């Protein structure tokens, strides 16, 4: 359930 | 194009196609799906709407990490659509995304907080 925006994104982990 | 999601909408499909095409030859383990809200459901909108989850991570995390991204209130029921089916929850985001996914190399997918069909 991780949050992470990066170049215009949600890449949302397994955490 | 089906003038169903916004997204399709508001880009080009040019600029959806090599967005896809670039992100999934820069994380190959990932699948890009866009997260929406339905047509005029009674349920807080999803201002971030760019999700990239693992493939291997099935819908039914997909359905926690997007209701805590909603705030959802904790009365509502959450219901996720893939053309305009109710996915299997015992399914991953990578057999849906191989199975669903459109011309643009994009999974779309549909909240609202009542079954419009699946089941």
């Amino acid at each position: 359930g991780s949050e992470y925006e990066e170049d215009g994104w949600t890449v949302l982990e397994p955490d | 194009g089906s003038m169903k999601f916004q997204y399709k909408e508001d880009h080009p499909f040019e600029y959806r196609k090599k967005e896809g095409e670039k992100i999934r030859k820069k994380y190959p383990d990932r699948v890009p799906v866009i997260v929406e809200k339905a047509p005029k459901a009674r349920v807080p909108d999803l201002d971030k709407r760019k999700y990239l989850v693992p493939s291997d991570l099935t819908v039914g995390q997909f359905y926690f990490l997007i209701r805590k991204r909603i705030h959802l209130r904790p009365e509502d029921a959450l219901f996720f659509f893939v053309n305009n089916t109710i996915p299997p929850t015992s399914a991953t985001m990578g057999q849906l995304y191989e199975d669903n996914h459109e011309e643009d190399y994009f999974l779309y997918v549909a909240y609202s907080d009542e079954s419009v069909y699946g089941k």
